């Protein structure tokens, strides 16, 4: 439940200009995204951990921040590193890492 | 919009 | 019939190297092209041919093959001819002129 406040955190309006990326899936059906699931193995999401957390898939805090650390690896992996994206990726784990922590 | 092969697409 | 045969194969994962920038329509904004719809009159891509052929909209195989065309005709228009787009685009049509030449 200490991760459940980390999530509605990261999913509330306070983070929402940088956290908007990851609130859904990634659409690889988009213009030049064809290529994300021959890149990236195991997407991650925050409605993904969202509907994990509902379905109470998680069994510790430890299984918990793995999943939203892979969605950050995954952003950095497969986006150029002066990407918006990947700043919006690094603003919004450090809100993530330091509730965690 | 944010890949590496779309930046192929930019002139 | 046989131009859905043809969009499949400009859809194939056989020709997906060089036929991806043409899988969706231009967006101007994300690509940093906001000039794009003052060039181009009529965008056209392979969702939009694909649309196109599910709802029926072409009467016969000469309109799929304007449409066609059409796509890579703004890549043409738009685009340097040094473009690495532009290489895709002759290597894609290349592959769409002769599936539809050696048709029935």
């Amino acid at each position: 439940k200490h991760c459940n406040g980390i999530l509605k955190e990261l999913l509330s309006k306070k983070h929402a200009a940088y956290a908007w990326p990851f609130y859904k899936p990634v659409d690889a059906s988009a213009l030049g995204l064809h290529d994300y699931h021959d890149i990236i193995k195991h997407p991650m999401d925050l409605s993904t951990v969202k509907r994990k957390m509902e379905n109470r898939d998680y069994r510790d805090a430890q299984e918990f921040a793995a999943d939203v650390r892979l969605m950050f690896s995954n952003c950095y992996k497969y986006n150029p590193p002066d990407h918006d994206v990947v700043a919006m990726a690094r603003k919004l784990q450090d809100v993530f890492e330091f509730r965690y922590a | 919009w944010k890949g590496y092969l779309c930046l192929r697409k930019r002139i």
